[PDB]
């Protein structure tokens, strides 16, 4: 049937597409992930409870 | 208290906002709603005439009583990722046709509409949101019923059937045949009422349902049962 | 040591009543859904009884005990006016449940709508507290004032009235003629709704058996509820107004104290009608175990 | 026969995806962290309770300013909130009271929502009358409306059961691009910091990314059980968490093109409805069935602690653009504040 | 669009009484609580009266007091002072002005045109304009300043100062609210800095539009003052 041919041309596109991406390896993924959780660590009020005085909801 | 000029009147206008909000739930407070469910071409729509792309509201007042039906159908989506915005309703519409058992349906020539018909019924009957909401169901279009029944057995619908091909029969047997699917006998009840096309006494019969349902509600809050 | 098994007997009284309404208290309390207009009646009710237990029963005692009260007029005052405020608030405490039960058939969408609204709750249940202080309370207290008092051979605490029939009857009339009334009214109009609506359904197998079943479950529950209250009041309250009009005669003296201990007897039972027979405060008892 | 062809070709080009991923994984996020000290227990006290709505609360979304909240509930009411006082500043009407999703502009100016209608309000805040207007319906979609972001004050991105995502221009009302390759209902969608991406989880057990201008599904993320019902977006909008009904959470990320690590616990049996993440990006917070809301810590997958208080199933969570609070919403018809 | 329109003026003797009327159009009169505010040929505003939406609180200056009443009637969107009493120094013209309040309003926005009432024959807060005027060329840079008894600043942060541009015979016009921020439909020319007890706005490119008298308004507490007011000509 022409439309379940046209599906499956469309599912062959669109892997096709998602086989050529440029991916990279899990570690270099994780580091930079740490690296931005400990950059703005200081500036994260959840993770980093402050003064009374700081706080709206006081 | 240390507000200034326009705070307190910033809290002037908070205390207005609730004020008209407590009105407005002690006018949703007196209403009741009712959810419509059917199969296809049901008689749904006849059950609204009577009465009177998504979610249908109907409002319709008898005997100082407000009443507020939704036609949920014609929604090709999930039921179970909206089927809980009802778990509050008072009671539960059903439609099924009486016709409609030596019919099948259009997408599969093998599946009877009566089949589809039940197995709906059940997913509703014994569905966790609805362990406690009652149904009314409406058998419909009792007159095509009776003029068919004379032709065409049960027994094509249902093999098991071993009774007459009239209409007192074999419409009772149908009956029991959809109130067995209730899991939870001890917890809720199914309201039958046979209908068709001119049938005035449909917005009494959904009245008094509803009426049952509330009072022993009220009483099961009461301790008493 | 007949002494000893009576003091064993008001032992027991004394605990069920206490254990029974603070049961009920706390699951009014670990139970955050039982917020409901009922709910607090029922409350309500429980504590006017537990307060029989704690306060009324263990200052009686010694009386019961020895044939005298030791605290002066300073304690008979006090006690007095305890006593008759707490059982007069029971038995309207048992008329304003009946009639939130009635309201709940008789006009269901308004009770439906209405239920969760603690702030008419809170009104119905002081206005019971005041309306049982100020039948009795006043009564207690000025009328030694107004006639001179005294009428106490020592020691013994009982207010100057019920020497006067008069005043026993109208106060008889209102404390428990009337609302022993209006509460088997109430009981039998749910009834008879009931019964109308479950007929006529039928009319209209497994469910309808079932549902005839539970309706007599409920009769049964409704009728107990009613006979109960007028068998523990009216045997005291007949003999109070005869010991009245008898200036002292025809009633003997045993039969009396018997019947004074009934009514506190029924403050006991009380958790075991509405509290016990609730699905809510059950559910509530079952979360505490 | 072309159709068999087709298949046989797709199933290898996955085989080479499958491939290309399990080249990539060294090592893991669970290893690579095991250095970096644990964020300890996190303690939160509810600071402010908002009350109002008499019905169950389905969504809710918090301005950029972080001091004001729109909040929707199925008695056909918004309210807008300003949360440092509990005032209620507006209550919005709704046409419909089936409503799911709402959304606050970024700017302020506009309020979107929707629901079981299949349609999308856009409503007015800053008006001459002074009262809040319907500016603009947008309809087009054939299934209901599950979600609802703002790009900007012409331009929303909606996602419904019809399983498309669509972005629309508020200007003229018109779709102007249609995301396909859903086959379950889409549940919901986030934002990428920069709105040049986004990704919508769906009942395929799955998710996409999305790139707003060119219409198209960039990369296909798995491995869900059940169906997502929660999507996050990190800060850094490298990575994504999703949530589902399984009772996990899982952290993808854009450039592994894997997932790079869960969150579960033997006891949690309840699904996710909400998450959310902390300015840094070091809190995780879940909403669950459970009543309760479970705060974890991302880079260790261990809780950091639990928020408990609402008496029905939390429906909505949300964390303030500056950090400084987290908002809660449930079904039990109040909505807290904690800090 | 935003209509505010004032009836009922005209001349009376003193001792009398008249009754004037605001009918309001094309707003939501219920939202708005309303003002009264008198221009005496003095050219100095004074406010006369406040009744908030749904008339929960009434306020009035101390020279008016109990002798005029502020009345609304939200079904005929009309507002009412009954003025009783009248005296000479009465005789002013009426502004009828509108104002409403939450977070992030904009309040004194909507001005009406006022009527013309003529009549025959130490805690509050005070604030100065120092200069009564400034004589003006296109395209300079204009310096108007206003100072207060009192800081206008309050622990939530915000500082309620207004500003009010009338220009020749029209109704004023708010240009900046709560010390910074611009009035919608004002020109980015106009600017409001100020600290404290002492205030400044600033006017860029100036054009013959901006050319009139410019109040600065005090709303910490009531009664609400207002400043001399300072004219630019030319
Ligand atoms: C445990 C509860 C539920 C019921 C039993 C309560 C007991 C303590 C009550 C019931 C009837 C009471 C008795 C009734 C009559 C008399 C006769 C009197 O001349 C002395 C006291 C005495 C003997 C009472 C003392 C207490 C008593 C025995
Ligand atoms: C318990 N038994 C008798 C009493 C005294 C009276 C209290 C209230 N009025 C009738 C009975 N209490």
């Amino acid at each position: 049937n022409t439309a379940s041919i046209a599906q499956a041309r469309k599912l062959v596109e669109q892997l096709k597409m998602e086989a050529n991406i440029d991916r990279i390896k899990v570690s270099k993924a994780a580091a930079d992930l740490m690296a931005y959780c400990e950059a703005h660590a200081k500036e994260d009020p959840l993770l980093t409870p402050v003064p009374a005085s700081e706080n709206p909801f006081r | 208290c240390t507000l200034s000029a326009e705070d307190k009147a910033a809290v002037e206008r908070s205390k207005m906002i609730d004020r008209n909000l407590r009105e407005d739930g002690e006018k949703a407070a007196r209403e009741v709603k009712l959810l419509l469910l059917g199969a296809g071409e049901s008689g749904k729509n006849t059950i609204v005439k009577q009465m009177k792309t998504g979610i249908v509201e109907t409002h319709f007042t008898f005997k100082d009583l407000h009443f507020k039906m939704f036609d949920v159908g014609a929604q090709r989506s999930e039921r179970k990722k909206w089927i809980h915005c009802f778990e509050g309703v008072t009671a539960i519409i059903f439609c099924v046709a009486l016709s409609d058992y030596d019919l099948v349906l259009a997408e599969d020539e093998e599946m009877n509409r009566m089949h589809a018909s039940m197995k709906l019924f059940d997913s509703i009957c014994n569905n966790k949101w609805f362990t406690d909401t009652s149904i009314i169901l409406f058998l419909n279009k009792k007159d095509l019923f009776e003029e068919k029944i004379k032709k065409s057995p049960l027994t094509i619908c249902y093999p098991e059937y071993a009774g007459s091909n009239t209409y007192e029969e074999a419409a009772a047997y149908i009956q029991c045949q959809f109130e067995d699917l209730n899991k939870r006998k001890d917890t809720k009840e199914i309201y039958t009422h046979f209908t068709c096309s001119t049938d005035t006494k449909n917005v009494q019969f959904v009245f008094d349902a509803v009426t049952d349902v509330i009072i022993k509600n009220n009483l099961k809050d009461c301790g008493l049962f | 040591a007949w002494t000893a098994v009576l003091a064993a007997l008001m032992a027991l009284l004394i605990v069920a009543t206490v254990l029974g309404n603070a049961l009920v208290m706390l699951a009014f309390v670990a139970d955050s859904s039982l917020r409901t207009q009922n709910n607090f009646f029922l409350l309500n009710l429980a504590i006017s009884d537990f307060l029989v237990g704690a306060f009324c029963i263990p200052l009686y005692v010694p009386y019961v005990l020895t044939g005298r009260w030791t605290f002066g007029r300073g304690l008979c005052k006090l006690w007095l006016v305890v006593d008759y405020l707490l059982c007069t608030s029971s038995a309207f405490n048992i008329v304003l449940i009946s009639y939130d039960r009635f309201l709940s058939v008789t006009r269901a969408v308004s009770y439906r709508a209405q239920q969760g609204d603690t702030r008419r709750a809170v009104r119905k249940m002081l206005l019971v507290w005041v309306l049982a202080f100020l039948l009795y309370g006043p009564a207690i207290l000025s009328w030694e004032y107004l006639s001179g008092g005294s009428s106490i051979p020592e020691g013994h605490c009982y207010a100057e009235f019920f020497y006067n029939w008069y005043f026993l009857i109208t106060a008889s009339t209102l404390e428990f003629f009337t609302p022993f009334l209006s509460v088997t009214f109430f009981n039998l109009s749910i009834y008879l709704n009931i019964q109308r609506r479950t007929r006529l359904r039928l009319d209209g197998s497994f469910t309808q058996r079932f549902r005839l079943s539970r309706d007599r479950k409920v009769a049964k529950s409704l009728a107990v509820i009613v006979s109960i209250f007028g068998l523990c009041w009216a045997p005291y309250t007949l003999l109070m107004i005869i010991r009245a009009a008898c200036h002292g005669h025809c009633v003997p003296d045993y039969w009396y104290e018997t019947s004074f201990w009934l009514l506190w007897a029924n403050s006991a039972v009380n958790p075991v009608l509405y509290p016990l027979c609730h699905h809510s405060f059950r559910r509530a008892f079952t979360k505490l175990l | 026969s072309e159709l068999d062809q087709l298949r046989q070709e797709a199933e290898q080009l996955k085989n080479q995806i499958r491939d290309a991923r399990k080249a990539c994984a060294d090592a893991t996020l669970s290893q690579i962290t095991n250095n970096i000290d644990p964020v300890g227990r996190i303690q939160m006290r509810t600071r402010r309770t908002l009350r109002g709505h008499l019905a169950k609360i389905y969504a809710m979304h918090w301005g950029t300013d972080s001091r004001l909240l729109v909040s929707a509930s199925q008695d056909g009411k918004l309210i807008i909130w300003d949360s440092y006082t509990t005032n209620k500043v507006h209550a919005i009407p709704l046409r419909s009271s089936w409503v799911m999703t709402c959304a606050y502009a970024p700017s302020g100016n506009y309020v979107a929502c929707g629901g079981l209608d299949n349609i999308c309000s856009i409503y007015n805040l800053k008006t001459r009358e002074g009262n809040v207007r319907v500016s603009r319906e947008l309809a087009g979609h054939t299934g209901y409306l599950s979600c609802c972001r703002f790009l900007d004050d012409n331009q929303i991105v909606t996602s419904s059961g019809d399983t498309t995502c669509a972005l629309w221009d508020i200007e003229t009302g018109q779709q102007t691009t249609t995301f396909t390759g859903h086959t379950g209902d889409v549940m919901s969608l986030s934002l990428a910091p920069d709105t040049r991406l986004f990704v919508s989880g769906a009942c395929d057990a799955s998710a996409k990314l999305w790139d707003v201008r060119e219409g198209m599904c960039r990369q296909t993320f798995t491995g869900h059980e059940s169906d997502i019902n929660a999507i996050c977006f990190f800060p850094n909008g490298n990575a994504f968490a999703t949530g589902s009904d399984d009772a996990t959470c899982r952290l993808f990320d854009l450039r592994a093109d894997q997932e790079l690590m869960t969150y579960s616990h033997d006891n949690i049996i309840c699904g996710i409805t909400s998450v959310s993440f902390s300015k840094s990006g070091r809190l995780l917070l879940a909403g669950y069935d459970d009543f309760n809301c479970n705060v974890w810590d991302a880079l260790k997958a261990d809780r950091a602690g639990v928020l408990a208080g609402h008496d029905n199933r939390v429906s909505c969570l949300g964390v303030t653009d500056d950090g400084m609070a987290v908002a809660t919403g449930s079904w039990d018809s109040f909505l807290k504040i904690w800090n | 669009d935003v209509q505010l329109v004032e009836s009922g003026g005209g001349l009376v003797q003193p001792g009398g009484s008249r009754k004037l009327s605001c009918s309001a159009s094309g707003f939501a009169f219920s939202s708005f609580g309303m003002h009264w505010v008198r221009q005496a040929p003095e050219k100095g505003l004074e406010w006369v009266a406040y009744i908030s939406s749904g008339s929960g609180t009434i306020y009035y200056a101390d020279t008016v007091k109990g002798r005029f009443t502020i009345s609304r009637d939200d079904p005929k969107n009309t507002l009412f002072l009954q003025m009783t009493s009248l005296r000479s120094e009465d005789t002013a013209m009426y502004y009828c002005v509108r104002s409403i309040y939450y977070y992030g309003s904009s309040p004194f926005d909507f001005w009406g045109q006022g009527t013309t009432l003529t009549v025959s024959s130490g805690s509050d807060i005070v604030m100065t304009q120092a200069t009564s005027s400034v004589p003006v060329t296109p395209g300079e840079s204009v310096s108007i300043s206003c100072r207060s008894s009192k800081s206008l600043l309050h622990s939530n942060g915000n500082t309620y100062l207004y500003w009010f541009l009338q220009r020749p015979g029209q109704s004023p016009q708010l240009l900046i609210y709560r010390m910074s921020n611009l009035a919608s439909g004002v020109p980015d020319r106009f600017s409001g800095s100020g600290s404290g007890t002492a205030f400044t706005l600033t006017i860029s490119r100036l054009e013959a539009e901006d050319v009139g008298v410019y109040y600065c308004m005090q709303h910490l507490e009531y009664p609400l003052t207002f400043g001399a007011g300072t004219k630019l000509e030319l």
